[PDB]
């Protein structure tokens, strides 16, 4: 039975989060800090815009889906250049924070690269649409 | 089908513009002199620096110490070996960096839950 992310998503928002240690969303600040304190994780290249996905627990459990599986599918479909972080399964709500990891390090006055860059807001919206429509978390397509 | 391929090429070209010139920066750091990590020099998990693995082991060590003070077993000498074993199990069961970190914190949370319940964390 086909199950995309939409069937297991309670809601989805896009925020401006320039500083992950600031975390304009207050609830996640408890468990985001433990992710940005790792030596390999740096806020220098994380992109400000953040896609927050709240997953419906009832729909998640009806399919025996885990946030680990959703993150694995995200990594498979979108590569390792899209940062994905998720809460604990025993928390009050299932949260999935996704950012566009910009691998550029110089960023020195750019190179007039604003031609088809698609500033990360609209790009994150397009990524969200693709994730909600064509993610195939579970099952075989054409089966409902 | 066609839409999937169009999205794939479009997303690849969009995220290539965010890589651009000088797309080298690999610079993998070999472990330090006294890394207490089983299979320290490995590349199975991409983008996982050795220091992050040490950090996760250290978090497991504080979790184990908390479980010890909440259970009062024999001594803390075996805590380091147990933490290395748990970290290696997490490393083996994980494939990419972020899910490995999430599994590490899940193990830490399980240890904390066992400590709260008063029972020692079994193997």
């Amino acid at each position: 039975e086909h199950t995309t992310l939409r069937k297991v998503t309670a809601n989805t928002a896009i925020y401006y989060d320039p500083n992950p240690q600031s975390t304009v969303v207050a609830e996640d600040q408890e468990w985001v800090n433990v992710y940005y304190e790792m030596p390999d994780f740096d806020v220098a290249r994380i992109s400000p815009w953040l896609l927050r996905v709240e997953l419906d627990r009832k729909h998640m459990t009806d399919r025996k889906l885990t946030m680990e599986q959703i993150a694995e599918k995200i990594n498979a479909g979108f590569g390792d250049d899209l940062n994905c972080i998720f809460n604990d399964d025993n928390a009050e709500k299932l949260v999935l924070r996704i950012r566009i990891m910009n691998s550029d390090e110089n960023k020195m006055q750019e190179e007039e690269e604003v031609v088809d860059k698609m500033d990360d807001d609209v790009f994150l919206r397009c990524i969200e649409s693709n994730m909600l429509t064509d993610m195939t978390l579970q099952g075989i397509e054409q089966i409902s | 089908e066609a839409h999937k391929r169009e999205w794939n090429l479009f997303y690849q070209k969009q995220m290539q513009l965010r890589k651009g010139k000088d797309p080298k920066i690999e610079e993998f750091v070999p472990p330090d002199e006294n890394c207490p990590l089983k299979e320290a020099s490995s590349r199975r998990i991409p983008r996982l620096t050795v220091k992050a693995r040490e950090h996760c082991l250290r978090l497991l060590e504080e979790a184990l110490s908390s479980n010890r003070q909440s259970t009062r077993t024999a001594d803390e000498a075996d805590l380091r070996a147990k933490a290395v074993e748990l970290e290696h199990e997490t490393f083996r069961n994980a494939k990419v960096a972020n899910l490995y970190k999430a599994s590490v914190l899940k193990k830490v949370a399980d240890i904390h839950r066992a400590s709260k319940d008063g029972q020692p964390y079994d193997m």
